[PDB]
Order: C-alpha cells, then structure tokens, then sequence
C-alpha cells in the first residue's frame, strides 16, 4: 500500500512494547523490507528518525519510570537499553538537564 | 504491665436445636430428637395438635 | 364407571375469625382420603402477610431501654408479631406510625393507605405513660410463606445494612386451627355418599374459599408428575477493538484479518511465518480462542454480517 | 540469594570469578520484567497474599 | 516496644474494616460473625530473618515489610449475635484517647 | 392419577 | 408461590408387575401426602373384574 500508513502502523508498534529490551532487527521484521530501508522508510514518513526514537521512547518512559519507582537507579538502565547506569545518566543529563536522582526526589 | 484494657459484652440468643437436654419434674431426662412440622403430629377430635 | 364430582355448596361464617364450609358429596370411603389430605395443605402452605422488619428511632441495639414506655423492646417485638394486616396488590408495603400523649398504643393509629387492611383494632402494642416521650417506628411488611425465622436471610443476603434495622421472626401462617368431620350425604339413589364438615379458625386476611381453592391449585400442580411424565460481544468485532496486548490491534489488520471470526480460523504455523506480527502476539491470539473455547482452524457458522469493516 | 546452596555470595564475590561488577545485578532487570509482567507470576502473586 | 489499638491492621480487606470506628472498637449495636474483629490490636514484630526463598520473592514484587504483626482479638467461632455494651479501662497519666 | 385429578376439577376455575 | 416440581428419576422395573419407582425432591411434608393419597385411592378405587 501507501508507505505513510505503513509507518503509522509501525510507529505504534515500537511504542506499544516499550518495556522489552527491543532492538532494530525485531522492528525490521514487521517492516517486511530490509533493515536499511526501514531506516529510510521511517524517515521518509515521520520526518523523525527511528534509531533515536527507540532510545527516546525509553526516555519518555524515564519521565514516568523514574517518577514511579523507588527501586535503585542502577537497575533502571537495562530496561531502558544500557548495560551501564553510567551510560544512562550520560544520556539523561544532556537530554533532561539534571542528575537523574534529583528527578525522582524532586516532586 | 497493662496499658489499657477494652472489654466488650456481646449478647447471643440461642434457640432449641436437636440435642439440648430436657427433663420433666421427676428426674426423667430427655434429648430432643427431632423438630417436626405441624402436619403429621397427633391431634385431637376438635382440631388442636399436641 | 360410577364417578361423581364434588361441588362446593355452602359457605357460612360463625365470626369473621371463625368459619365453616361443607363439601358435598364425596364418594364411598373417600371421606377420610380427601379430608386428611387437605388438612396437611392448609396447615403449612398458605400465603399470608406477616411483619418481618421493624426500624425505630433512638435504638442502637435490640436489648436497650426506651424512656416513657412500660414494656421492654423485645416484648414490643414479641407483641406486634401477632398484628395482622391484609395486603391486596402490593408485593411489599411500608407502614408508618407516630404517636405521643399519655395512654395505651393502639394499632388503628397507624397512617395506613387506601389499600392496606389492618384487622384487629384493639391489639395493644405499647404503654406510653409520659407525654414527653414519643414512639416513632416504621414497619416493613412483606408477603411470603413458611416459617423463615429471620436469620437464614441475613446468613444468605449480606448486602450491608446500617445500624437500626431490627429483624424479627416471621410467622407467615394465616391459619391456626383446622379439623374435619365426616357425615353422611343423602342423595336418594346413592346412600353411600358422605358429606364433609371442614372447620377453619384463623385471624382475618383470609377468603374462606381461596384457602380451599389455592390448596386445590397445589394438588393440581403436584400431580403432573403422575399423569404427564408417568452472542459473544468481541466475536462480532474486528481486531481493532479487541483491547489485548499493546502491539496486536494495529498489526493484525495488516494480514487480511479484520474480524474475530476471521481470526479464530487462522493457523498457528503460517500467520507467524509471514513477517508482520510478533512473538508476543500468538499467545493472546490464543487467549481469544482459549477463553472462549474453540480450536485452531475451526470453521464457524456464519461470521460476516452486512457490515465488512476495515480502514 | 542462596537457593539450593549454602554459600551466599555478594557482588564482589562472583565478580572476582566470572570475568564484571556493573552488569551482575543489572541482567536481573529483564529477569524481573517478563516475570513481573503477569505471564509467569501466576505462581508468584499467589504467595504474596501472606 | 509498646503495643496499641488502631484500626489500621495489616493483611485485612475491606469487609473486616467495614464496621469499625477510627479507634478499632465496634460500634454499639453492630452485628457480628465468628472470624471477624472486635479490637484492632497490633504488636511490634521482632526483626527475624527467614529462609531465603521469600527473600528474592520480596525483591520481585517489592514486598514492603511490616513491624506490625497481628495479635488482635477475634470472635470465637460458632458464636453469632449482637454487641450491646462496651467500656474502656485506662491508666492515670497516659493521655485519655478518643473513645476514652 | 386421573381419578384424583378429575375429582378436583371444580375448584381450579 | 415458591413451590417445586420434580422429575421421575428411576424405574427399576424388575418384573412385569414388580417395580420400585422413585421421585424426588418435593416441598416438605408432601411425601406422606402423595403416598397417603395413593395408599387409599388406589387400593380402594380401581375398576376391574373378579
């Protein structure tokens, strides 16, 4: 069909299983086309990239998950997609402009 | 050793069940064996049961 | 054959409380047969309107006191159990009763409606000796049968009530006393016939024919055993309004499935082998089949309605 | 956590063996997730009514 | 630690907490059934560890621990009726509580 | 049963 | 009106004339009444020859 609907059928798909440790190969699986083409076909519909929105959606959940759980900050990193909490605060403080522990406690 | 003691009376009303003890007034003991609907009890020629 | 039909002949009342009714004629030896039968029906099983629920101001539990009255409250609850009322059409009534002034408490002082028939106007309930104290009660009257002793209902119906609804035991019997006598019916060709004398002693609220009549409706129904005998809402929908796993509704319409009847036949070997679904999708595809109780590939009766819906 | 054993190691106690101290606890986070996602916790939520 | 009486009781649903006051004493005139509560009494649980099956199980759903162990009075069973009178005994010097 | 049922026809109507 | 209606449960017909017939349940105090109906109306009223 038309490719603008197909990406709008794929925009929700990543956003619906945000809890999983999902990678790009499962995303190109639903595409039915190649992995490089979905890097272009998502860009040529959304005017917004895919390979950063996979991280941004888990940062959109980091607006919620760091506001909901009193569980330690070292644990929340891998379900966002990083093997290091140090890398988690590496991509937090550039984006949401704080240390992430001050995101939980300042209400 | 006590701090405070709350003490509550509650009241229960107990009905006849098959197996309360019963007696006359000469010492004949008794256990109530069955409660019976009014139909098949004996009754007299005028129409009262017993 | 030598059959004969018994006809209801006379109804005569001694008082309004006490009445007799003859039945004529029964056949040979049938006197005790129908007499002892009808005695066992009228003792237990006639409908009557009794008092089941009392509720009254200034009362926190049953065994308290109340100022200005002679009796105690469970003597009161023992007293109005013998108060008789006739209800005509309503399945359930609510009365009202307010009173003050020094003197005895009647029953006719209640503000009864046009359809509410009290019987005994001199049945004393309470003794108000101080005019400053008043009585203020509401009496829930029902209609039922048997001897439900007010406790098995609250062991069964646990809809939570506040404090103050005082329960009292129902005596649904309208009948208190019944006997029969067997006399000899004269018809000048059949001198073996026997006429019946059936006594009834009761309160009001009884038509003396209906008690005999509704008893005959009981035996008429309880003898049939000896003469006669010896769509699911989410199944008519597409995948789009299934409200399932997060990434299943937007993707199941991508593989020609826009009904749930179209979904309950689709295979577990090749739907997941065309790369447009996920691995967490088949498990809740299975929930639409398992929680409803179907199998894989089961062809169904008539799935498509007039509306075929997709975007 | 000591199931079916008798030694109860800490972060430094297997991290001197395996190769890691920053990824030891962190891999339990998806061992949390699909387990705390109620697809397997049917045998675990039942015991938390204690 | 000192015990006390309050209706905030652990491991209780809405049904047993249906008919109490703020202070865990039944209203004068409620109905009762064996298996329910009259006094809400709680004790300081002494901190004892357990066999470690529950310990990771505490770490799965985030089980909040309690220093609040139930030792309240419950109605003996087979007994079902109405409560008609209460009264409260309290020392002199301790602050007299709400139901006091 | 037809003996008893026919014996009680006159009371139901 | 909260009566009941049973169904004929079993006829263990032993011979052409010997058979037990069971029937249950009824509202209480009728098994005597149906029987004491059928005890007398059958044994003392039925056509036949001799």
């Amino acid at each position: 069909m038309s490719h603008q609907k197909i990406i709008q059928d794929l925009i929700a798909w990543i956003d619906e299983h945000i809890d999983q440790p999902l990678n790009i190969d499962v995303v190109a699986k639903k595409s039915g086309y190649s992995k490089w083409y979905l890097q272009r076909m998502f860009r040529t519909v959304t005017h917004q990239t895919l390979g950063d929105y996979i991280r941004q959606r888990r940062l959109l959940l980091a607006a919620v998950e760091l506001r909901t759980t009193e569980r330690p900050i070292f644990d929340i990193a891998m379900d966002l997609g990083y093997v290091s909490q140090q890398t988690f605060s590496r991509v937090f403080r550039r984006q949401f402009d704080r240390t992430p522990s001050d995101y939980r406690h300042r209400l | 050793g006590v701090l405070k003691i709350v003490k509550v009376y509650l009241a229960v009303k107990r009905r006849i069940q098959p197996g309360d003890k019963m007696a006359g007034r000469h010492g004949n003991k008794g256990v109530i064996s069955k409660i019976n609907p009014i139909e098949d009890m004996p009754y007299d020629e005028n129409g009262t049961p017993v | 054959t030598e059959f004969l039909k018994p006809r209801l002949v006379d109804i005569e009342q001694v008082s309004s409380t006490h009445a007799k009714v003859t039945l004529e004629p029964l056949e040979r030896g049938f006197g005790h047969t129908l007499g002892n039968a009808l005695r066992r029906i009228l003792l237990s099983s006639m409908p009557g309107c009794a008092v089941t629920e009392v509720e009254i101001d200034g009362v926190l539990h049953e065994y308290s006191t109340k100022e200005g009255v002679q009796e105690d409250i469970l003597e009161i609850l023992l007293n109005l159990k013998g108060l008789a009322v006739r209800v005509q059409g309503k399945d359930e009534v609510i009365l009202t009763l307010n009173k003050s002034g020094i003197g005895p408490v009647t029953a006719a002082d209640i503000t009864h409606d046009g359809d509410v028939e009290i019987v005994k106007p001199q049945h004393v309930i309470c003794h108000l000796t101080d005019e400053n104290a008043s009585i203020s009660m509401r009496i829930k009257v029902q209609r039922g049968r048997g001897y439900v002793p007010a406790s098995t209902r609250i062991h069964s119906e646990e809809d939570e009530r506040p404090i103050g609804r005082l329960l009292v035991d129902a005596c649904y019997s309208p009948v208190e006393r019944i006997a029969y006598n067997v006399e000899a019916a004269r018809v000048e060709q059949r001198t073996d016939l026997d006429k019946l004398v059936i006594e009834m002693e009761t309160n009001g609220t009884i038509d003396p024919e209906e008690a005999i009549r509704r008893a005959a409706t009981i035996l008429a129904e309880q003898l049939e055993a000896f003469v006669d005998l010896r769509f699911d809402p989410i199944l008519l929908r597409p995948v789009d309004d299934l409200e399932l796993t997060v990434r299943s509704a937007n993707c199941l319409k991508a593989e020609a499935i826009h009904y749930i009847g179209d979904l309950v036949q689709r295979t577990e070997v090749e739907l997941l082998k065309t790369p447009n679904l996920g691995k967490k999708s088949l498990t809740e595809i299975k929930d639409v089949l398992a929680s409803r109780g179907l199998s894989l590939g089961m062809r169904l009766e008539n799935w498509p309605p007039a509306s075929i819906a997709d975007e | 956590f000591g199931i079916d054993m008798n030694t109860d190691y800490t972060l430094e106690e297997v991290g001197k063996q395996f190769d890691t101290r920053e990824r030891i606890r962190q891999i339990e986070a998806k061992a949390l997730r699909k387990l705390r996602h109620p697809s397997r916790s049917e045998v675990l939520r039942s015991f938390l009514d204690d | 630690g000192p015990e006390e009486i309050t209706a905030d009781i652990p491991n209780v649903g809405e049904a047993a907490l249906s008919k109490l006051d703020e202070s865990g004493i039944v209203y004068i005139g409620a109905e009762v059934t064996g298996g329910d509560i009259l006094v809400g009494k709680v004790t300081p649980k002494g901190e004892t560890q357990l066999t470690p099956e529950e310990k990771l199980l505490r770490a799965i759903f985030g089980e909040k621990a309690s220093d609040v162990k139930d030792s309240s009075l419950r109605v003996p069973n087979g007994v079902s009726g109405t409560v008609i009178d209460v009264q409260v005994f309290t020392r002199d010097g301790v602050e007299k509580d709400k139901r006091a």
